[PDB]
């Protein structure tokens, strides 16, 4: 059961990708549709969601078809805050960033070894904008991204 | 706090290869003195006279008594003591000799002496017997009555002993003492001027030298942080607005320091504390009834609201008695009324507080009752003897605002079942975080988890597998039946609190019902005042919102304990509809991040249901489409911001490839800013998108080759019809 606001948001972007202005969407339509709202189903269970209820074009769906199968993974799914909440873990000084320094540091107090070279690892595997440092952002996508 | 401020690098070494000299002479002590008492040093060109850029006319020359003796033409020195708040040396140099006829560099020390010194033994901590009685070595200890150095104006006077009686007068002629004497211990030639002449000072400057300097080095590093702070109230000094029941507070003091984790607690009602250590148990979540705060009652839930609080609520009275009745409704056998009898010392309470008066007596049926006074004009109240119960009616020329009109009923309360026993209600003790230590909650985690997930190859994974383990084990909150929302181990450690509390003699059960305000995300409130016992024991009791969360960024945040703030903070809760403000560092680094696809799309979503316009409205305007084309559009770029494969890349690169992918975004932004009568809602977010994606560049950039700002690195672009070697070009604008 998602909020009116969970609602909002899964057509004012289940429409913008709606090239062909009728109301329903295509595959790849959809795959667009969810990325774009921060998810990203695969290459082949992009079918599954929609393969399973044909009664359109034989793959297209419409925005109930759509706003329904929103709770085969979301009237579950409550980790976006635990994640943020980790993330306000490691982020040890109040700067919105989490760095090498405060990685590591909170990655041994866990009881974990890592070396100066394998932290400075991560972080930067981590780092998308090159500026040598994890924000919330590219936090989110490390740990949600599979 | 670099305590050596070189002014003029001028000269080639000898300036420098001078102020060293003179620096590496001086105690790495005395100068950590120095910046302690926020001292600073100042080695200037030749800024001699009041040239110094701090030598104006601030705290100068008031009274003459300057140098070794005496001299004070000012305009004629080099060294000097800027005297009144924080100490600022500041010394220059000309050419090259000043060992020769060191009677100069001398000065830098007696100079400097009256820096530490007055703040030094002789007189911070008071002029201590240590150095109250090396005054005293004038004539009275050892055959050495010669001090014919620091003592011919100021104490010539040899026949006036010198101990306490007229130390005090002069504290500033025993600095000329502390200075020469310094200065004499150190100046580079007469080290033993001061091992002969004066038998002991020597050994006082050397013992200061043993370890002394490191000492005041300590006691003041210490008075560094216990200074500056932040006011607290610890002590039973706090644990008497705690409201918390002393036995038990003291009882919690051993679990903080077992599990090494911070407790919090919101305010405890005082016409409560006694209650609770008298037994009463205390109001879970079944009972939504208001407490009281006058009348016999006081501290109980009355079963009748109009005896709570809200006295006179027609309606919250109303809706208040509503609540206790489904309170035993719903839950009962747990949940009912039983009638008020104070106790002893309860009534002695209740009395020097004001709330009760107790006075003349009366007989009725039989029994006595001593009839309870309150000022309350519309009850009236008296307790029975045989058992104390209570009892109340409306006055005879009176009524009960909903309506009502009795004579003498006994006052029930609302009360919990406890081993077979409805026993009355008070105030509990709801915590208001909980701060255990991220090492604590590596011991909830189960070994064998944990090692199935550092044994890993992907370095990345790996993190991502701990944060998990770590959300998991130790952030994450399920609701519970029994005890509101709340973390297991919070669990675990909610009922150590309260069997610590009954392993101690409280026989109402449990102290702490249900989880922790910070969950509270349906009716958080915020409390002025909250009670933590640290992980060590000491009781401490914050003042304000902000100290609160002060505090807590200090001692708890940023200091390897783990916590986490009510979710709806900085939001608006709905069960209350109220906004309560936390200091949240994400958003502190929002101002300059670009947004997200998903977060882009959400503040569009947002702004329809409101102004129920969208940034493109279901038309056959071929310009409205444009626009939602548009906005698919920024909607990429966002999107291509964060490509994760941006690792195949490298630190320069990304920082550029993403500079580009943002600008491209900032562009479109522009492009639809300028389009066609988009809501003059969306005008300003747009507005504010644009400052954002600004900000960020603006950081991409001040992270590489910084020159170059945005505003001006975007006019060399040419986002006409050919994207190509546009960023070509960009790469070089960034060479
Ligand atoms: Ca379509
Ligand atoms: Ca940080
Ligand atoms: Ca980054
Ligand atoms: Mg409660």
């Amino acid at each position: 059961q998602l909020t009116e606001e969970q609602i909002a948001e899964f057509k004012e972007a289940f429409s913008l990708f709606d090239k062909d202005g009728d109301g329903t969407i295509t595959t790849k339509e959809l795959g667009t549709v969810m990325r774009s709202l921060g998810q990203n189903p695969t290459e082949a269970e992009l079918q599954d969601m929609i393969n399973e209820v044909d009664a359109d074009g034989n793959g297209t769906i419409d925005f109930p078809e759509f706003l329904t199968m929103m709770a085969r993974k979301m009237k579950d799914t409550d980790s976006e805050e635990e994640i943020r909440e980790a993330f306000r873990v490691f982020d040890k000084d109040g700067n919105g960033y989490i760095s090498a320094a405060e990685l590591r540091h909170v990655m041994t107090n866990l009881g974990e070894k890592l070396t100066d070279e394998e932290v400075d690892q991560m972080i930067r595997e981590a780092d998308i904008d090159g500026d040598g440092q994890v924000n919330y952002e590219e936090f989110v996508q490390m740990m949600t991204a599979k | 706090n670099n305590l050596v401020k070189t002014e003029f690098t001028n000269e080639t070494l000898d300036k420098i290869q001078q102020t060293q000299d003179l620096l590496k002479k001086i105690p790495k002590d005395v100068l950590e003195i120095y910046s302690e008492l926020g001292g600073e040093i100042y080695f200037t060109d030749i800024d001699l006279v009041e040239h110094k850029e701090l030598q104006d006319l601030s705290e100068e020359e008031k009274n003459s008594m300057n140098s070794r003796g005496e001299k004070v033409p000012f305009a004629s020195r080099f060294v000097f003591e800027k005297k009144r708040e924080t100490p600022k040396l500041i010394i220059n140099i000309k050419d090259y000799a000043i060992n020769s006829e060191q009677s100069k560099e001398v000065y830098y020390e007696i100079g400097k002496g009256i820096s530490l010194d007055i703040i030094s033994k002789d007189k911070s901590l008071d002029p201590e017997f240590l150095n109250l009685i090396k005054s005293l070595s004038d004539d009275s200890d050892s055959s050495d009555l010669l001090f014919s150095q620091k003592f011919k104006e100021k104490l010539e006077l040899n026949n006036k002993s010198i101990d306490i009686n007229f130390i005090k007068e002069n504290l500033t002629e025993f600095q000329h003492a502390f200075s020469l004497a310094f200065s004499y211990y150190f100046a580079p030639d007469h080290r033993t001027v001061l091992e002969l002449y004066a038998p002991d000072m020597f050994e006082y400057m050397n013992k200061l030298e043993k370890g002394g300097f490191e000492k005041i080095s300590e006691s003041l590093k210490k008075e560094g942080v216990e200074k500056d702070r932040i006011d607290v109230l610890k002590g039973e000094k706090a644990l008497k607005a705690s409201g918390l029941v002393p036995e038990h507070a003291d009882a919690f003091k051993k679990i903080a320091r077992e599990l090494n984790t911070y407790i919090l607690f919101r305010p405890v009602n005082k016409l409560a504390t006694n209650l609770i250590k008298s037994g009463v148990a205390t109001k879970g979540l079944n009972v939504h009834g208001k407490s009281s705060d006058w009348g016999p009652v006081a501290g109980y839930i009355p079963f009748d609201q109009d005896l709570s609080k809200k006295h006179g609520q027609q309606l919250a009275v109303e809706k208040g008695n509503l609540e206790n009745k489904k309170s035993i409704t719903e839950h009962e056998g747990e949940i009912g009324k039983i009638p008020l009898k104070l106790d002893h010392l309860r009534i002695e309470e209740l009395k020097e507080n004001g709330i009760i008066l107790k006075g003349k007596k009366e007989i009725d049926n039989g029994k006595k009752y001593y009839l309870l006074e309150s000022n309350n004009q519309v009850y009236e109240f008296r307790i029975s003897d045989e058992n104390n119960e209570v009892q109340y009616k409306t006055k005879e020329g009176k009524i009960t605002v909903l309506g009502e009109k009795f004579n003498w009923r006994n006052i029930e309360v609302m009360a919990k079942n406890v081993e077979g026993v409805l026993k009355p209600l008070t105030a509990d003790y709801d915590l208001f975080a909980l701060a255990p230590s991220l090492t604590e909650i590596k011991k909830q985690i189960p070994q064998k988890e944990w090692d199935k997930v550092v044994n890993t190859p992907n370095s990345l994974e790996k993190q991502k597998g701990v944060t998990n383990l770590l959300i998991k084990y130790g952030i994450e909150r399920k609701p519970d039946s029994t005890k509101g929302t709340l973390s297991n181990w919070q669990k675990q450690m909610l009922d150590r609190l309260n069997e610590a509390v009954k392993y101690t003699g409280y026989t109402g059960g449990d102290v702490v019902n249900h989880g922790t305000e910070q969950d509270n995300e349906e009716f958080p409130e915020k409390d002025n005042e909250i009670f933590i016992i640290n992980p060590e024991g000491e009781f401490i009791l914050t003042k304000n919102w902000e100290m609160t969360g002060r505090f807590i960024e200090k001692n708890i945040t940023g200091k390897d304990y783990l916590y986490y703030f009510n979710r709806s903070y900085n939001k608006i809760a709905p069960g209350n509809k109220a906004y309560i403000e936390w200091t949240d560092p994400i958003t502190k680094a929002k101002i300059n991040t670009i947004p997200t696809s998903a977060e882009f799309i959400k503040n569009l979503s947002s702004i329809r249901r409101s102004s129920n316009v969208g940034v493109y409205k279901d038309s056959g305007d071929k310009d409205e489409f444009a626009k939602k084309e548009s906005v698919k559009k920024i909607a990429g770029y966002l999107s291509d911001y964060y490509n994760s494969a941006n690792h195949i890349f490298s630190q320069e690169k990304k920082r550029k490839i993403s500079i580009f992918r943002g600008i491209q975004a900032y562009n479109e932004i522009e492009n639809v800013l300028k389009s066609k009568q988009i809501a003059p809602e969306y005008k300003n977010y747009f507005q504010y998108l644009k400052e954002r994606i600004t900000n960020q560049v603006q950081l991409l950039l001040t992270h590489q080759k910084s020159n170059i700002e945005f505003k001006l690195l975007y006019k060399q672009l040419n986002f006409t019809e050919n994207e190509t070697d546009n960023f070509e070009v960009f790469q070089k604008i960034i060479d």
